[PDB]
RNA sequence: AGGGGCGUAGUUCAAUUGGUAGAGCACCGGUCUCCAAAACCGGGUGUUGGGAGUUCGAGUCUCUCCGCCCCUGCCA
RNA sequence: UGGAGAGUUUGAUCCUGGCUCAGGGUGAACGCUGGCGGCGUGCCUAAGACAUGCAAGUCGUGCGGGCCGCGGGGUUUUACUCCGUGGUCAGCGGCGGACGGGUGAGUAACGCGUGGGUGACCUACCCGGAAGAGGGGGACAACCCGGGGAAACUCGGGCUAAUCCCCCAUGUGGACCCGCCCCUUGGGGUGUGUCCAAAGGGCUUUGCCCGCUUCCGGAUGGGCCCGCGUCCCAUCAGCUAGUUGGUGGGGUAAUGGCCCACCAAGGCGACGACGGGUAGCCGGUCUGAGAGGAUGGCCGGCCACAGGGGCACUGAGACACGGGCCCCACUCCUACGGGAGGCAGCAGUUAGGAAUCUUCCGCAAUGGGCGCAAGCCUGACGGAGCGACGCCGCUUGGAGGAAGAAGCCCUUCGGGGUGUAAACUCCUGAACCCGGGACGAAACCCCCGACGAGGGGACUGACGGUACCGGGGUAAUAGCGCCGGCCAACUCCGUGCCAGCAGCCGCGGUAAUACGGAGGGCGCGAGCGUUACCCGGAUUCACUGGGCGUAAAGGGCGUGUAGGCGGCCUGGGGCGUCCCAUGUGAAAGACCACGGCUCAACCGUGGGGGAGCGUGGGAUACGCUCAGGCUAGACG
């Protein structure tokens, strides 16, 4: 009574952004309900699903917040294309503002604004109008905002449609359809990154999970490489020294998956570990790739007010956090004899004290945060202990 | 979800009431014996007590009351039935009742 | 596994000289001929008298140093010399000497202990036939130990065979110099090894 | 009912089997009723089999029911054949 | 992961009048002694939990972290 | 064939006496560190709760059907589809699901250990022997149809087969009542009278093979009973109504107050009843000179339990771990009327905890169930995996190599130390590489001979392309504790009753072998330390093997109950005691000898002990007992 999961279509992770209290949380419950017809089998993210005909889904329906934003964040990194929410109602409200400028933080990209809320006050311009103040802010932060697939559509009434009678082929609601519109017009635009299977085993750990008869589950998305059962790895970072095990177990989308590749949110029961000794900014990798670091020198870039950062500069002995996974420590600062006032703009090369280990390693890049603010953004350089 | 061990059930259940008659049987046989043996009816006395000594020993050719189960019943029956007749009234009909 | 590590060292320490290397202990400079006082920055001053403990301890020492086993296996022979019949002293001597790696040494082959163990380790001896590469193989009566053919060329098995003509071996150890063979005719006897060593004074080191 | 059969010894790949006349319930290395003889089927030894002659066939001839496998050892012993 | 609390000298506690940080127990030197206790002279001994933000200036008002407590979350 | 002591009360001494240490051990855990292999071994806690998958089936050579692929179309075509033959889904019937596997909750008890009893009993399948298997009738499933239901499944009508059920006969024989003889608890024989048997199945068919029936005996396994043995508190002293006995019944395979009427008043207890606490018992295991003490994990035997609790059915056997019924708690489904489950099986989860493993491979071997057999099932088992958890083996190199580099450390500034250590030179070649590559497996079965004995032949390997062998082949890991005494091992600096150390005595207050670092050293090494617990040392609960005037210890003193102890001579008994024979004392373990894995660890074969207790026979000094005698004790 489990089922496995087969291969075919190519895998992609996405997540509705957008202003609190919009219509990401619903619309996701939308497109769910929706792509269960034409294909058989289907506060806190939400990692949830739905396949179309040409590719497979992940999708997070972030809570955000001013509150929320280290939840948020994360699941930001981990997907290759947003889905922009915006209410016809309000229009570019501050949590838009916010979750974008953020979304762009954290790499991401292309984006897939999806007008909501659209059955509602009708005005020629406001639609229209929308669609401006959007793309105006979307280039105000250098989006390809001219050029962004913008669909309109209110998911409320969609998914009330799909209550009545669960099959519903293409367009059969003036509405059933419009999400039809995103959905279809989603699986174009935002390509699929190349995920490299060739490197060691790395995947960050998201969410924890214990499962009444097997075990600790460790959710995360795989970064490089590949696991199946019988595969011994490594849980590097946050911890006295790294535990060694191996999984016997792997699932997508809660169900039985057999090789799990790079770039899916993949579920692995891990042998023998017990739930408090696994959390997230730990690290499932291959035996002997990467180690736990507390001291690293990296190339940093502190970004200028006018992109958010600070507007006074800091002198060494500063304790800010840096975000380098599905993570997030704090660290001093400690470096050259001099460089003292390195007030905003600049490209220093300093070090890190980190209090908790981390799975550090030259190449890899982190940012920073520091006031309710990405004051800074770097890469690893040359690592001390 | 389940296993061949109901047909041991099913089957318990049937012969649980095959010999659970031929057990009954024997005691209302058994009463109704000496139920006369000590009235004085030595005659039909010995003609139910000599049936009812056969349905013990029937019992016995199977797995209702094997052996030395039902040799005991029988001493038991022909000993109360005889120790209520010579209560004055000889022994009529040959009987089982060894003379 | 087995000590690894400065010897004439224990050559010092101990007091007595000891042979761990074949050839240089056995030249103008065993150590024991130079600095014939224990090692370390202290070694060169006032003896305090030795505590009862310390003879027998030191006394043990130096039998294990000689045949440069663990204080283990070292132990365990000890214990069954005890358990079997006879004066534990003399059968205790006896298990140590029935050693093969020892054996080896005993016959030529090997200059030294440590150097005949990694030819047991290596392979290059054989016992009846048949080779045992483990140190620790105990040799009984009437088992002829042999280099095996394919190290008869080596060039160390020449020269540790080469000074082998007419050096003579124990009274209880035969040797076919040519054709590298030798037999453990009897159980050599506390007299047969002149050993530095008192092992009814080590006996009493197994006890408080 | 009873039996001849054969109680595994010796150790892991190391097979080393005692001939027995147990019980056919008793567990197969348990309670025995009495040895009869062994079976080295590595026959790492001169002697990888011996049978108790006048005994094994006692037993036969009591209702002792030879195992499988059993019976070809007490055959290849003699003790069926009578000439 | 998200709420809400707490954190000032060694230690219990002060300035909810935003203008450097003060009180008792305690401790530290000096005289004295072998060294203390006692007596007498003389001393605040502070990562205000860290680091940033406003401010001419912050223990105080904003943030973001750290540790701890408490309330909810959490089956690939 | 076997016994070691030391530190610490004093200014000093001897004694007493407690504390502490060196030893061995462990299903361990914790710290630092960690290379290989073999054999062991791994929930000690919550007998807490558990997703999932598997751990018990098999026989068509017992029987009748459904259904699919195929011989030949019943007729002349697909008609009443006969039957051919191999399949498959259940049903009926049979044997096994009562073994094997798990656990230690309960239990202080005939539960267990041990030795016996049963004239008071059972034992399916397995052997040996005796006599049989002749007639006859009938039912319910399955299947057809009808019906209620979410499901699990359930009701009704009606065919039908058997090794399913029933009636009659045969009575070798057996059971039961009464009489008799032997015998002695209910056993064996006999007579008269009742009552009781059975099934056909496959063939290569007046003969076999597999069954069936009744009886007798053998085996094996068990039930019940009994003597002796089996922890702590007496601040627990009295306990008892089915209680103790009887008579007659019920009950069981069988004794029994096991249960029930009725009668009698008993039964038990300081030789510790009753009650409370703790605990499965044993072979053994650790320690110990021994006597003892501690313990009962893995392996083997016995018992008890299967979520908690009660109960019966079937059956040779269960009051039944993956059977049933009922109540309870908790988990889950529900169409809300009733449904489902029980890992102390294997593996895995979670909780608890200082802490204890893979949802592995294979039935090749051994063992089990069913089968004529082929063969099927087998998380028993054989293996592999994970963890220095343990024991054993192996490696991190070997030989050279300076009146002796550097660096670091000391220094009476000459030098000493690390130190043959390194470097360096030769040399061997753990790993790894290529090639070859098992043992475990010979029987079921087929064939000649009778499917007997004997001979011959074929298939079958999970571990594994692993062990192991050959050839090639690189210098290739080292740590942990300790250095005041006990106890092996000392110097410098820092520190200044601070910081800290500490098993005991004790170290630290400005020259600290005692704190912290360094140099150095000692011990051990893939380990080394720590904590916890057991024995030892502790003759410190003293049987072996102690004590009480003042060290802890003589009762305040009489009188005396139970109990313990008992002068001299002689005889009977022969209980203690001692001796001989004999039965028992499982295996494994331990010990000893020899073998097999290259050794060892592991492992096999053989060998030798042994108290206890049963039986028979014997001894009679001493103890006891009976009897006679004595006067030295005692009393008059
Ligand atoms: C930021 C949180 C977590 C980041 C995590 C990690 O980041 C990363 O390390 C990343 C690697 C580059 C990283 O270091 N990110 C770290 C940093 C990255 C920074 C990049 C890219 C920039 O370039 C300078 C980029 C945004 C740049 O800024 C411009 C924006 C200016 C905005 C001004 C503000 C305006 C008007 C405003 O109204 C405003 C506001 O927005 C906030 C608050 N109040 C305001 O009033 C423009 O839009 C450009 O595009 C990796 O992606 C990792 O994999 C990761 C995802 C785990
Ligand atoms: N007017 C309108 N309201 C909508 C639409 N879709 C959702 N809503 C409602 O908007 C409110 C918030 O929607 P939600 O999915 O919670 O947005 P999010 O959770 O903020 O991403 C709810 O009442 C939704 O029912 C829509 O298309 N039109
Ligand atoms: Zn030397």
């Amino acid at each position: 009574a489990k089922g496995e999961f087969v291969r075919t279509k190519p895998h992609v992770n996405v997540g509705t952004i957008g202003h609190v209290d919009h219509g990401k949380t619903t619309l996701t419950a939308a497109l769910t309900y929706v792509a269960a017809a034409e294909n058989p089998n289907v506060i806190n993210t939400a990692h949830v699903e739905y396949e179309t005909a040409k590719r497979h889904y992940s999708h997070v329906d972030c809570p955000g917040h001013a509150d929320y934003i280290k939840n948020m964040i994360t699941g930001a990194a981990q997907m290759d294309g947003a889905i922009l929410v915006v209410s016809a109602a309000d229009g570019p409200m501050p949590q838009t503002r916010e979750h974008i400028l953020l979304a762009r933080q954290v790499g991401v990209p292309y984006i897939v604004v999806f007008m909501n809320k659209v059955d509602m006050v009708d005005d020629p311009e406001l639609l229209d109008l929308v669609e401006m103040e959007v793309r105006d802010l979307l280039n105000q932060y250098e989006f390809p905002g001219d050029e962004v697939p913008v669909i309109r559509g209110s998911a409320l009434l969609a998914l009330e449609q799909m209550h009545r009678n669960p099959k519903t082929r293409r367009g059969e609601n003036e509405w059933v359809d419009k999400i039809w519109e995103l959905l279809d017009a989603i699986d174009e635009y935002i390509p699929t990154p190349v995920r490299d299977v060739d490197k060691p085993f790395l995947m960050p750990v998201e969410d924890v999970f214990t499962i009444t008869g097997r075990g600790t589950v460790a959710t995360g998305r795989i970064e490089r490489g590949k696991v199946k059962v019988g595969d011994e790895v490594e849980i590097v970072g946050l911890a006295p020294e790294t535990r060694r095990t191996v999984v016997t177990g792997v699932e997508m989308h809660r169900k039985t998956l057999q090789e799990g590749i790079a770039g899916d949110n993949v579920g692995v029961l891990l042998r023998g570990v017990s739930r408090e000794e696994v959390e997230r900014g730990q690290v499932l990798a291959k035996p002997g790739s990467i180690t736990p670091h507390t001291k690293f020198e990296a190339s940093v870039y502190v970004l200028k007010k006018e992109e958010g950062g600070r507007h006074t500069g800091f002198f060494s002995g500063y304790r800010p956090q840096f975000y380098f996974r599905t993570t997030d420590v704090t660290g001093v600062v400690q470096l050259p004899p001099g460089v003292e006032m390195v007030m905003p703009g600049d490209n220093v090369t300093f070090t890190v004290e980190l209090i908790k280990p981390v799975a550090l390693e030259e190449g890899l890049r982190f940012a920073i945060r520091e006031g309710g603010r990405t004051v800074g953004a770097g890469v690893v350089t040359k690592i001390l202990e | 979800r389940n296993l061949s061990a109901l047909k041991r059930h099913r089957q318990s259940l049937k012969r649980r009431l095959r010999n659970k008659a031929k057990k009954s049987a024997i005691k209302t046989l058994s009463k109704k014996a000496i139920q006369l043996a000590q009235e004085g009816k030595a005659e039909e006395a010995l003609k139910i007590m000599r049936k009812a000594e056969s349905l013990i020993d029937k019992a016995a050719k199977g797995s209702t009351l094997h052996k030395n189960a039902a040799a005991r019943r029988k001493s038991r029956l022909m000993r109360k039935v005889r120790q209520l007749l010579e209560a004055a009234g000889a022994p009529l009909i040959g009987g089982g009742l060894s003379a | 596994g087995r000590y690894i590590g400065p010897v004439c060292r224990l050559c010092r320490r101990e007091g007595v000289k000891l042979y761990l290397k074949g050839e240089r202990c056995y030249s103008p400079k065993c150590a024991m001929e130079r600095r014939p006082y224990p090692p370390g920055q202290h070694g060169q001053k006032r003896a305090r008298r030795p505590s009862d403990y310390a003879v027998r301890l030191r006394e043990k020492q130096k039998l294990r140093r000689i045949y440069g086993i663990s204080e283990r296996q070292f132990r365990n022979l000890f214990e069954e010399a005890s358990k079997k019949k006879g004066v534990t002293g003399s059968v205790f001597l006896g298990l140590l000497e029935s050693r093969l790696d020892n054996v080896v040494y005993r016959l030529g082959f090997a200059v030294s202990r440590r150097q005949a163990r990694q030819l047991v380790r290596h392979g290059h001896i054989t016992v009846n036939g048949r080779r045992v590469d483990l140190p620790s193989y105990r040799v009984r009566p009437g088992d002829e130990i042999a280099v095996a053919e394919k190290s008869r060329n080596l060039e160390l098995i020449r020269q540790n065979l080469e000074a082998m003509k007419g050096r003579k071996v124990g009274p209880w150890l035969s040797l076919d110099v040519e054709g590298m063979k030798g037999k453990f005719l009897r159980l050599p006897d506390r007299e047969d090894l002149a050993l530095p060593v008192n092992e009814q004074l080590v006996i009493e080191f197994y006890s408080r | 009912m009873v039996k001849i059969r054969l109680a595994r010894f010796g150790s892991k790949h190391n097979p080393h089997y005692r001939i027995v006349v147990t019980d056919a319930r008793r567990k197969r290395d348990g309670k025995y009723i009495e040895k009869i003889g062994y079976y080295d089927p590595r026959k790492t030894t001169p002697d990888w089999l011996k049978v108790d002659v006048e005994r094994a066939r006692y037993w036969l001839s009591v209702g002792a029911q030879p195992t499988d496998t059993a019976r070809r050892l007490l055959r290849q012993a003699g003790v069926f054949r009578q000439e």
